[PDB]
């Protein structure tokens, strides 16, 4: 089965280093060139580097040039990738990819692509959420009411969402956590309620953030 | 650097419709050109190269017409697993990708159901304030919010983050927090989120006043 | 020349160009 | 002008080394990629190797690999195949070809091939051929009659079979030698002749055997 | 691997008829096919690369066509010194060839003369037993013979060679040798050569007696 498996990510401190795998399966990996493209939500996907079938050609993007440097070995069908004084900037998730072989006069297109590793660069450290109700207001707004929790201030991803330990799912939106300016990411989660049920039914959001072992139940309450 | 870009970047279809996707390029690249799909948390699988040479195993209803700047991905009869997101790439120099064109589930206008949240008593002790706008159960996917407090419009200052369509919801819902000090909010009094959105005739405007909600 | 072929081709140019 | 010639083959016993050389003439032998091509009846044209312009790449058949080298001269016009650990499986003829320069994404097009050299790999040893006769019927006069001669257990080829020392040669037929399982060659060579001279004209087949300094002659007669 | 495959592997035809073999491929290997003409005792010789493109020393006659996986050659008229044996190949992953198509000469059906020759005394000293079948001047070259000694056939104790087609009468010739050990051969009391063509109406049979 052709395959790409990578590995070697992880979250690191701004200026350390990391060495990235990707090893390959199921087709004959010393004849091919192969890539690194890492993907985010704000840049899309950027070539990061390529690296000819016997490893005499190297070509890196500029953003990436002295710090990151591209290996490969066809004696173990893996590829590497040298991450060096990592930035924030290179927090993204990152593919390796084959280099189709379609003659031509130029050559570019990938058919074979790993699942992908995460690299989160960042000087903050572990912390566990600090976790806000956000109050139902006034009843009878088409009879129903809209009531949450918001997971402010933790480090890593991910945290985990669940309301009356999970006997509440209809009405639930858990929205993607945002990244703030402190780098600390922030997530809220809501759910749609009817209005006759606000001073007869407990609703308590279950946040859980492993990364910290921090376990909160939150119980909101109308004011 | 070639730069890709792609129209549009959102589209709705249902399963049978025949979508096309617009790639355009800054500068010429002949035939140097790849399409790819991509599903949410898997990599981008290739289906188009050489602008429209069809890629093995992948189903004959996609094809890729063009050449020189303007280039085009169609899917003649879309199916239930082609919802994803497809980007181009061109590689006459280097490599480098559009920013991906995401083929939503069509459904009827749903205007949003807008919630406003002031902070709480215990964060306004922490010494910041997050006051969040709810917009729940809206369809398409574009929409705008604005916060204003005490007629000021805010920027730069707040986030927002969408969810997507599911087995249980074919609606989005968005929530917007503005984060504020203490000593900034206690300031003020009137916190507003005014949303604009196609089911809308007129902006929805949500307030609460601080120290009364 | 970054986008020349970066795979192994034996039935690539032999002869002297 | 433009030609490959082609030398080395010869009969050599499994585990033994031969070394093919093809001498280029009439073009630029420093400028073309060049190949080996073997060829057998039972398994037809089979590539072998092919060597860069320079000799920077070589490529080889997976059936070849470790045992066979390709080589390259270019202050002599040589092409050399170094055959080593030689197996029976490589016996074949060897060609030596040119790469035909068309400017493409891929090549491959032989435009010039050498005359071919044989290498013959067994474990058998010289061993001149018995000759056996194939008497013919006398009968029906009036009609035409077959003998020949059965050139049993030899090695290795060939065999110069004449009728009469060459002087009878109309309706002969030396049919193509074919491989024992005890590694000999064994072969047929028949003629017709008219039956009404079976009663006094005389026939002799002539069997000679250079590999083995053999020279036989049996002569037909009629059985019945 | 791509696995060149020609049809048909033989074929009959007269000078001035149109030609045309025909090789798939095992995989598509676009344009990068060429043809290639072998007759006897000599090297093949280039007639069309680039699928279509014709070799600069062959005649108008040889054309090239097809692109993908079905490639064919054709002769537009054929010349008396085209009849030879013809191979496709592939240049677009590593270098095959096809099993090669064989242009015969077509001429009128002929049945084969059978003989049947006993072995040798001077054999009979050696222990084995050499019994040869002879098939001579027959058309085409489809043939099939079976050894029956007494009632009962034979498996792998035989070998056949057949001769080129005839320069003049444009026939072929076949020649099987059944071997047996002396102490088999003076056991049975039949043997047989069972001929089947399509000159004879019926399996001819050419055998003798011990003795």
């Amino acid at each position: 089965q052709v395959q790409l498996v990578e590995s070697g990510g992880g979250v690191v401190q701004p200026g350390r280093s990391l060495r990235l795998s990707c090893a390959a399966s199921g087709f004959t990996f010393s004849s091919y060139g192969m890539h690194w493209v890492r993907q985010t939500t704000g840049k899309g996907l950027e070539w990061v580097a390529i690296i000819w079938h016997d490893g005499s050609k190297k070509y890196y993007a500029d953003s990436v040039k002295g710090r990151l440097t591209i290996s490969r070995d066809n004696s173990k069908n893996t590829l590497y990738l040298q991450m060096n004084s990592l930035r924030v900037e290179d927090t993204a998730l990152y593919y390796c990819a084959r280099v189709g072989d379609y003659s031509d006069f130029k050559y570019g297109a990938f058919d074979i692509w790993g699942q992908g590793t995460m690299v989160t660069v960042s000087s903050a450290s572990t912390k566990g959420p600090s976790v806000f109700p956000l109050a139902p207001s006034s009843k009878s707004s088409g009879g129903t009411a809209a009531l949450g929790c918001l997971v402010k201030d933790y480090f890593p991803e991910p945290v985990t969402v669940s309301w009356n330990s999970g006997a509440l799912t209809s009405g639930v939106h858990t929205f993607p956590a945002v990244l703030q300016s402190s780098g600390l990411y922030s997530l809220s989660s809501v759910v749609t309620v009817p209005s006759s049920s606000l001073g007869t039914q407990t609703y308590i959001c279950n946040v859980n953030h492993k990364p910290s072992n921090t376990k909160v139940d939150k119980k909101v309450e109308p004011k | 650097d070639i730069q890709m870009t792609q129209s549009p970047s959102t589209l709705s279809a249902s399963v049978g419709d025949r979508v096309t996707i617009t790639c355009r390029a800054s500068q010429s690249i002949s035939s140097w050109l790849a399409w790819y799909q991509q599903k949410p948390g898997k990599a981008p699988n290739l289906l188009i190269y050489k602008a429209s040479t069809l890629e093995s195993g992948v189903p004959s209803r996609f094809s890729g017409s063009g050449s020189g700047t303007e280039f085009t991905l169609t899917i003649s009869s879309l199916q239930p697993d082609d919802f994803a997101t497809y980007y181009c790439q061109q590689y006459n120099s280097y490599w480098t990708f559009g920013q991906g064109t995401r083929v939503e589930i069509k459904r009827t206008v749903a205007a949003p159901s807008v919630f406003i949240f002031p902070p709480s008593d215990e964060q306004l002790k922490s010494g910041t304030a997050s006051v969040v706008c709810l917009l729940n159960n809206f369809y398409p996917r574009e929409a705008k919010v604005q916060w204003k407090v005490d007629n000021a419009l805010q920027s730069g200052n707040s986030q927002e983050s969408v969810t997507e369509q599911d087995s249980k919801d074919s609606t989005y819902s968005l929530s917007s927090t503005l984060t504020l000090s203490k000593a900034d909010y206690e300031k003020h009094k009137v916190y507003a989120c005014e949303v604009t959105h196609q089911g809308l005739s007129s902006p929805v405007t949500k307030s609460f006043n601080r120290g009364e909600c | 020349n970054p986008n020349a072929n970066p795979n192994a081709n034996p039935n690539a140019n032999p002869n002297a160009n």
